[PDB]
RNA sequence: CUAAGUCAGAAUCCCGCCCAGGCGGAACGAUACGGCAGCGCCGCGGAGCCUCGGUUGGCCUCGGAUAGCCGGUCCCCCGCCUGUCCCCGCCGGCGCCGCGCGCCGGGACCGGGGUCCGGUGCGGAGUGCCCUUCGUCCUGGGAAACGGGGCGCGGCCGGAGAGGCGGCCGCCCCCUCGCCCGUCACGCACCGGCCGUUCGUGGGGAACCUGGCGCUAAACCAUUCGUAGACGACCUGCUU
RNA sequence: GUGGCUCGGGGGGCCCCGCGGGACCGAAACCCCCCCCGAGUGUUACAGCCCCCCCGGCAGCAGCACUCGCCGAAUCCCGG
């Protein structure tokens, strides 16, 4: 269908490498939380590495320097693009089906959303090596929302665990709705697990 | 923005704004507006309007037009300006606007006297000028054979 | 030539067909290669039919079958469409309109109901499965023809 | 009934890197994601379809706007599980990333 | 915590490689990553094989440092793990895995009638179930 | 002073104020008879070009990995609508209530953090996953009779982050069939063995044809001003 | 096995009568128990853990579907 991807606890590079090659065999990718971002390496040295970035445009102009974007959502964006054609015409029907978003819209947010175990740290990374929080790093080199989203999300969260406090009390029912009619679905409950099911 | 509510009464001086023409057009604006405040089915509509600004709109600014049938210019047309409001929490925020709605604003009301205010307004014009009436830099010598 | 895993008397699934998908009942082979196939009237409304080799999936499900009589009659030009190709008499005067007709038999007609006679009663001693002939085969998310095992 | 067709997705050509032999597809059939497990798929006749302006016959039915591009699928590719497939009239370029039913029919079961 | 360790005498369980799904027994360690193992009921060879594919379970013979077939046989056939293995809850998660990877085409018909009636029966049941609930509420 | 963890720190670096406002979104105002009309909203037809993809769905906890999950809890305080409902409490019509209150407080609270133990954990309360089942017709059993359907009505929500809608309810009409097993009967369902939309399609765009509810202009030029100006642009004035 | 030690676990005073003539028939420890159980030390060191080596003497399954480590095909062919 369409992809909703969770971005916390994902390296940046690993990630990218894997949506990049989703993107142009046709599957509109949509990824969310990006401020979650992790990266490899220390924080003073990626600090370093992006105001290595902010220096090289020629100043006073747009045109003989690059862009600085600096929300997360435009960084991981841009380091999709360079894994990807752009100066083709697949190169850019292809790159407008990858959707970029901070935080979680609301159209995404009733959305079960699929972890890349691939370039998850907790798998790609020693538990001793440091890492980099792509939040603090964009919200020092000039993200100006690092708190307009912080409270969002704080909405969010518990918005989500009323759904879950009633979708756990749900299953309850369900689990005891066996208990009671037991009598009754004996027959049936048989040939499940004889091919398998529910063991 | 979130969303807007207009005064029932809107002074002829400010519906000069929204048009190019007063003496080509039939001057029909918000005419169909000022009916949402004269039955009662729009104020209930409209009383929900602000209830919804109170949960949600962080910061509130009110649309506030000069007088022109004062000044001695040659302008019969208003300026309108947001102008925020800054103060206690959001709700009484805003029953202060809805209170404040459709009435005079003295200037004593909103500064004082020996505090300081920032002047904004677009600069005079001197037109296209050269560079060294522009940036100032120097005139080179007298002697040069073009531009000096 | 048959395959390792078609005997008489197994469940196929058609595939290129009218009907692209229906369950059947395999009774033998034809001097011509061919399946002779049948999936009784009375569960999907196909009749005595020849299917070839290659456009059938075996399924591992058969049923014990004695009623393998009745030798073959299938042609074509039998059942042809003779209301809009050539033969109507094999003449070329304006067609396709002016005569409208598909020729349909008497013979074959108790030819069926004398086949599945000796055949539905064996059908019925699984249970549930003519409920399993009336339905049809159709992919669906989740399933991986490589994955599944007929 | 639903789809009788496995899904696949169209993929590019065989390229060394520079000389595109374009006559020899590259598909990635859903599913399929490791090489040794797609030894059911080969072989099987599949299709490209796709819609047009000016309307054509259709075998068994009345005419309509739908035509296809036949086609086959040669030999294993790679390790992920893609095949190479061999096309009646080489595909258009213009399906890069767009479906490519791989249908069942030839069977080997 | 750590709750399962490895140790002379365990009985570990093979995922990756030629001998997956059989258990095997470690008898003695050579270094980080390879295990001297052997299964002598599980018909598996005294053969060395990393750790990187076994899967550790709970139960643990009793092996002095090292010995032959003769003596890990004996211990392990008194404890009887071939059916201890049988009646964990582990074992049953594989088999289950191992039936639904079996099923025939009209099997799998079977199963969809019957995971259909089963659910409606649920659904109702929990209707009935979701009133009381409420009503005791109030 | 460093390996893990933590502090002070500067003309640097990053942001703020300040300057422009993206093939970037917003909110609101008005919407063309003084017509032989052009029109916007709800109902429903019949053609005539086109642009393309697709070919069950998955309506959501947080979060860790040298740990997590699910349950019942007599135990414990509370973030709770001034922490909500009954009530001793002053007075009236003080056993009862608030035409006023304050819940000091006993007690009632669906919840959640906490306690405690009881279960799983190469995770079955499993994305190795879950939900929906796509040939037509008698009767005769099983769950069912708190079941279904009608772009139904009236209220509640609940939603603003790119709610742009989804859900809950009260009432209206008729059915007892819709699901699982049976028996019986079927238009030989056309291809005779054989190809391409089986569906999300009432998909998007545009031009001509069917009612009711209802709508009646703004921009630009010509003119004027000079708060602007190389010509454009800009700021302004013109039947009360 | 024994040896000195350290750590936890089983509990250990008691009946009977229809609140009474007196104590939750409850474990309660400021603590006590063993010839009790499950582990870390060093110890001589058995064959009720073994391992290796040396005398003499058993058919065992063949380069193994017990998938521990070779090279091959007048010692080589069959089926798809």
């Amino acid at each position: 269908q369409v992809l909703v991807l969770d971005g916390r606890g994902h390296l940046l590079g690993r990630l990218a490498a894997i949506v990049a090659k989703q993107v142009l065999l046709g599957r509109k990718v949509v990824v969310v939380r990006c401020e979650g971002i992790n990266i490899s390496g220390n924080f003073y040295r990626n600090k370093l590495k992006y105001l290595a970035f902010l220096r090289k445009r020629m100043n006073t102009n747009p045109s003989r320097g690059p862009y600085h974007f600096r929300a997360p959502s435009r960084i991981f964006w841009r380091t999709v693009r360079g894994m990807l054609p752009h100066k083709t015409k697949r190169g850019q029907a292809a790159l407008d089906r990858l959707k970029v978003f901070d935080g979680i819209p609301p159209p995404y947010d009733k959305k079960k959303r699929m972890v890349v175990p691939a370039a998850l740290k907790v798998v790609r990374l020693k538990p001793t090596r440091k890492f980099a929080y792509l939040g603090r790093l964009a919200h020092e080199v000039g993200w100006k929302y690092q708190a307009v989203t912080a409270t969002l999300e704080e909405k969010r969260k518990e918005k989500a665990k009323i759904h879950y406090r009633k979708k756990k009390q749900l299953m309850r029912l369900r689990k005891q709705a066996e208990k009671n009619v037991e009598k009754k679905i004996s027959k049936f409950t048989d040939v499940l697990k004889t091919h398998g099911l529910l063991v | 923005t979130f969303k807007t509510v207009f005064a029932e009464h809107i002074s002829d001086e400010c519906k000069r704004r929204f048009y190019k023409n007063w003496h080509k057009s039939k001057k029909k604006a918000f005419t169909k507006y000022c009916k949402k405040w004269q039955d009662d089915a729009g104020k209930r509509q409209l009383d929900k309007d602000f209830s919804s600004m109170k949960k949600y709109c962080q910061v509130i600014r009110v649309l506030a037009h000069t007088q022109m049938r004062l000044l001695p210019l040659r302008q019969k047309k208003a300026h309108l300006m947001e102008i925020q409001v800054n103060g206690g929490t959001v709700a009484e925020k805003l029953d202060w606007a809805r209170e404040r709605l459709e009435q005079q604003v003295p200037v004593s009301q909103v500064f004082g006297q020996d505090e300081m205010i920032d002047v904004i307004g677009v600069t005079k014009g001197k037109g296209y000028k050269g560079v060294t009436s522009r940036w100032h830099t120097k005139k080179l010598p007298r002697k040069t054979h073009r531009g000096l | 030539k048959l395959r390792a895993s078609i005997t008489p008397g197994t469940i196929l699934i058609i595939l290129t067909g009218r009907h692209r998908g229906k369950r059947v009942v395999f009774l033998k082979q034809l001097s011509s290669g061919l399946l002779l196939v049948t999936g009784p009237l009375s569960l999907n409304r196909v009749p005595l039919r020849r299917t070839h080799q290659k456009f059938v999936i075996a399924t591992s499900t058969k049923i014990d079958i004695s009623g393998v009589k009745i030798p073959k009659h299938l042609t074509d030009a039998y059942f042809k469409k003779k209301k809009l190709r050539k033969p109507r008499h094999q003449e070329g005067e304006i067609f396709d309109t002016e005569k409208e007709k598909y020729e349909i038999t008497e013979q074959r007609k108790v030819d069926q109901k004398a086949v599945d006679s000796q055949i539905l009663p064996k059908i019925k001693a699984v249970p549930q499965l003519q409920g399993y002939l009336r339905s049809v085969f159709a992919l669906t998310n989740g399933v991986y023809p490589h994955k599944l095992v007929f | 009934s639903g789809r009788l067709w496995c899904k696949a997705i169209f993929a590019g050509y065989k390229r060394g890197l520079r000389n595109q032999r374009e006559h020899t597809a590259l598909l990635k059939i859903e599913g399929v994601y490791a090489r040794d497990e797609t030894e059911f798929y080969l072989g099987k006749r599949c299709a490209y379809v796709y819609k047009a302006k000016n309307n054509t016959v259709t075998p068994g039915g009345k005419p309509n706007k739908t035509r296809v591009i036949w086609g086959k699928v040669t030999r294993a590719h790679g390790n992920s599980g893609m095949v190479r497939a061999k096309f009646r009239s080489n595909l258009p370029a213009k399906a890069i990333g767009h479906r490519i039913r791989v249908m069942l029919y030839p069977s080997r079961i | 915590v750590f709750r399962r360790f490895v140790e002379v005498g365990r009985v570990a369980y093979v995922s990756f490689g030629p001998h997956a799904g059989k258990l095997v027994a470690i008898v003695d360690v050579i270094d980080q990553n390879r295990a001297l193992v052997d299964g002598p009921c599980t018909r598996v060879r005294r053969q060395a094989m990393p750790f990187k594919c076994m899967q550790l379970t709970d139960f643990i013979l009793k092996f002095p440092h090292s010995a032959r077939q003769k003596y890990v046989r004996k211990a392990w056939e008194k404890a009887d793990i071939n059916t201890k293995w049988a009646a964990t809850r582990w074992a049953k998660k594989i088999e289950a895995r191992e039936r639904k990877a079996k099923m025939t085409d009209f099997d799998r018909y079977k199963v969809m009638k019957a995971k259909k009636m089963r659910n409606r029966i649920i659904k109702n049941e929990v209707k009935k179930l979701q009133r009381a609930a409420l009503l005791k509420a109030s």
